[PDB]
RNA sequence: GGAGCUUGACUGCGAGACUUACAAGUCAAGCAGGGACGAAAGUCGGGAUUAGUGAUCCGGCACCCCCGAGUGGAAGGGGUG
RNA sequence: CGCGGCACAUCCACCUUGUGGUGGGUGUGGGUAGGGGAGCGUCCCUCAUUCAGCGAAGCCACCGGGUGACCGGUGGUGGAGGGUGGGGGAGUGAGAAUGCAGGCAUGAGUAGCGACAAGGCAAGUGAGAACCUUGCCCGCCGAAAGACCAAGGGUUCCUGG
RNA sequence: AUGCCGUGGUGUAAAGCGUGGCAGUGAGACGGCGGGGGAUAAGCUCCGUACGUCGAAAGGGAAACAGCCCAGAUCGCCGGC
RNA sequence: UAGACGGUGAGAGCCCGGUACGCGAAAACCCGGCACCUGCCUAGUAUCAAUUCCCGAGUAGCAGCGGGCCCGUGGAAUCCGCUGUGAAUCCGCCGGGACCACCCGGUAAGCCUAAAUACUCCUCGAUGACCGAUAGCGGAUUAGUACCGUGAGGGAAUGGUGAAAAGUACCCCGGGAGGGGAGUGAAAGAGUACCUGAAACCGUGUGCCUACAAUCCGUCAGAGCCUCCUUUUCCUCUCCGGAGGAGGGUGGUGAUGGCGUGCCUUUUGAAGAAUGAGCCUGCGAGUCAGGGACAUGUCGCAAGGUUAACCCGUGUGGGGUAGCCGCAGCGAAAGCGAGUCUGAAUAGGGCGACCCACACGCGCAUACGCGCGUGUGAAUAGUGGCGUGUUCUGGACCCGAA
RNA sequence: AAGUGUCUAAGGGCGCAUGGUGGAUGCCUUGGCAUCGAGAGCCGAUGAAGGACGUGGGAGGCUGCGAUAUGCCUCGG
């Protein structure tokens, strides 16, 4: 019951109370000083004056294209494992199994030997994953 | 939820005061100078209960010299004499003897006279 | 109420696949008739930020 | 010091080390291409070495289909120098 | 060094042999800033349980206990809400900020008592009179300390208590 | 001479390295030993030592005494060396 | 169908006001319904030739100066405003991020539009791990009052008798207040200045030391008295008591000796002649929101995990798959994939994949292992919540300027 | 003769007993802060909000009230 209901051994820190007393923490607590430290939190960025690491370094070249339309990525060996019976793989049944994120375009990676001799209907196959697929016996699709 | 903490500091003013109690004037009376004389009271103690065993050496060092020199015998001879005779007697038990029986005393001179060899040389 | 990313930091550092982030070096964009091919190719390239900053530097982009 | 012929006062890389808070600086055998001197072996990625230099952003010239706010182009931006 | 009592690492042999502990050995244990670990205590909600007008809390004194923060018992005051344990949550622990609010101290029964116009006596009211009332003297301003209006104040004018 | 780097043994309890978390320091002083600045100067100031102490270390001694000599307090002891 | 709270002489289901629950509105108001009253229509729907007109004007658009939208005049579109100029009505005009051809979409410069959303002076009913008189609104009490200020404005303190006033009849000192004796009362040790009643502070009675002696006003040794008390010589009075005393041991006091330079802060450094505090009580300074971030410990799951807003319901439970992190990364980007990029190629290099005490099939090897598969059962992980520490924006540990 | 030699407390200190001052702690509440749900969301030239003056058998203020003045008339409780 409730009165035999315990926390787990471990859990529950206390709370280190800071300004009370010398035994527990200390007068000054951390802020060991008299400095900008003592009274106030310097910005994380500021280095002292000279150029931050921010300025110094140089700007990380090129850009970022807007119109990139990322797929996503599906193991052929998950595949090897997930369906070893083979038949019929369809993108709702992948993500039925969870293997990929949903509403998104796939593509097929073949680092992984491929023994299911399995047609996918699916989108994007690169060449190593024809090279597999029809070393099972199977047909790439788009 | 406030709780009004005057309680526990009670506990704190209570002990320290009837701990105190005794001591002159703003000593007795205040809780914040009470606080400073417990603090170099019993740093006191914690040194002195060691330089009250020193002191107790120094006292029963002076006494057993006393009953020597009426012994005509000096401490110094009086000491090497018994550690040479093994007699692992201390100075608080000696400098009773000096006291309760001085003819115990006068034998135990006897003795360190003569386990001390001859003379000052070696 | 919610974290704010460093624009500086998340335009001049590129987090990698793993626990590491990496450095442009391009001292090289002023004067390049003095700088021999040896010294440019020091500095092309990218860079793993060195250990003395990092405590720091995630804190930055995160 | 002196003389003849030349242009490596190059290209894309350079393991591994020194040094150093960091940035930064400094050396690098050897390899691919192509070339100079050399009958050859071999030397050459500026000056016997160290001083002659200046981070970031932004802007300018040339070049590379890298993108191109529905498409095809362009403006503009991006990469190399 | 010796003799006893606490503690931290490591080690030896064990019990649930890296969770957690038992017996023993060696070494270690001054410490601010600072890190880490393990705890006491006031208040409050909940659960189990419970003393409690045959006298709780709070407070006071005494005797005891714990390595410490602190705890218990007895007795007195008081007269209604508190203990134990497992948990949760803090407006949670004051000796200091020329800190704040309140009360009282030292200074100290010291200074000071307010234009360099002056008071005195008698009788009397009254428990009580230098200071009030009524008489008799004295003194002072008298182009102001006199006598009337305005502003202002807002009953301070009279009677009785 | 010392000292520094590296190497083969002996010896040692934790001292080291790397990667993370969280801070302090970022005003030093004195003495001894080498110096420089100064006047052959200073309780002056500026440097180095894997030289020490205080700072952050009580105790004993230097009559008194943060920095000198000895010595690093767990607690108790009317016990010693 | 009432155990919610509160009151009543103390802790009440059954004493009381009430609650659960059921009744209950002349009249007024609000809402809804019904009738009357008010008000719209003698159709332009459909097929068609396309000669003609129209679809919001000093408007749009353009130029200049400005605003604002992530967009800081910049290559600067859309939108709004000002100033000059100044078009068209379907083969039209504007927009789709300078701009232009094509394509899709909608037809501006005219009006109105409830719900979802926000707020609470005020009025209901309820709640509270909110306060309990120095807190809570500043204001529990003659409170935005007294009071300060020319004024705008600023802006206090004072709670509690006892169940019931039963507020001490009467007497006695005293001018009275006040006090004592009586008395009510459970209690006056609850008397209007009052529940409990600490400390500072004041004072009295009394045990002990102190007027030839200096020292943060203590500590440790430490005699003699005082008080409590055991044994005991002893009083034999003993069915009592233990008187006074030796010795022993508590609680005070303390002669006299030794030792010893207040606390905090800041300082290279302090007893301070560096600062600060007169004392006591009370108040008060590192905390919180966030599906924040980083790291760590425990607890759920297990290549997954997890739901926010929101819906239902009665306590905060059940649902909700939009989304997030992980799962494959590299590259300026296109892109391709365990490779990818620079690069003619990479022989090399930046980044990430793949660790055996080992068998079976197999090349090499004296022995030792390189490699493709299954295991001789070989190597592994993220996500969310509650905690801890730090950190970011939030008044950010607190107080304090000119 | 020479020597030893307790005893003073004017007035202070410490500790006990007993009082006073003060009103802290404890417990409480005629009182407030912050919220969920449900209403209303306007008043006013018909003289609003809010105020001065005045009104009670009896001095003053607060609440209410307006020369009809701690109240009038009507329907209900």
């Amino acid at each position: 019951k409730l009165h035999d209901l315990r926390p787990a051994r471990g859990s529950k820190i206390a709370r280190t109370r800071v300004g009370r007393g010398d035994g527990s923490k200390g007068k000054t607590a951390g802020r060991g000083t008299k400095g900008t430290r003592a009274r106030k939190q310097v910005p994380v960025t500021f280095e002292g004056g000279q150029m931050p690491i921010h300025m110094r370094l140089p700007k990380l070249k090129g850009f970022r294209n807007r119109f990139r339309t990322e797929y996503e990525i599906v193991n052929v060996g998950d595949i090897n494992r997930l369906f070893p019976q083979g038949g019929a793989v369809g993108v709702d049944d992948l993500v039925a199994k969870g293997a990929v994120r949903k509403n998104a375009l796939v593509k097929v990676l073949g680092d992984g030997k491929l023994t299911a001799k399995v047609d996918v209907s699916a989108h994007k196959f690169s060449g190593s994953a024809r090279a597999k697929i029809t070393a099972a016996g199977g047909s790439a699709t788009e | 939820a406030r709780v009004k903490r005057a309680v526990n500091a009670h506990k704190k003013r209570r002990s320290i005061l009837k701990a105190s109690r005794g001591y002159r004037g703003q000593r007795s009376r205040l809780y914040r100078k009470a606080k400073e004389q417990q603090l170099h009271s019993l740093n006191y103690a914690y040194r002195d209960r060691r330089a009250r065993k020193g002191e107790f050496r120094k006292l029963w060092i002076a006494r057993i010299n006393a009953a020597a020199r009426l012994n005509d015998i000096t401490y110094n001879r009086l000491i090497q004499g018994l550690k040479a005779a093994g007699v692992e007697v201390d100075r608080k038990n000696l400098a009773d003897i000096a006291i309760s029986d001085p003819a115990a005393f006068t034998a135990l001179v006897d003795v360190a006279r003569a386990a001390l060899p001859e003379d000052v040389n070696a | 109420p919610k974290a704010k990313t460093h624009s500086g930091a998340s335009k001049r550092f590129r987090r990698t696949g793993t626990g590491k982030i990496v450095r442009q070096k391009a001292n090289r964009r002023h004067l390049l008739e003095h700088k021999p091919s040896t010294r440019t190719r020091r500095l092309d390239g990218r860079t793993v930020v060195a250990a003395n900053d990092t405590k720091r530097v995630t804190s930055l982009l995160n």
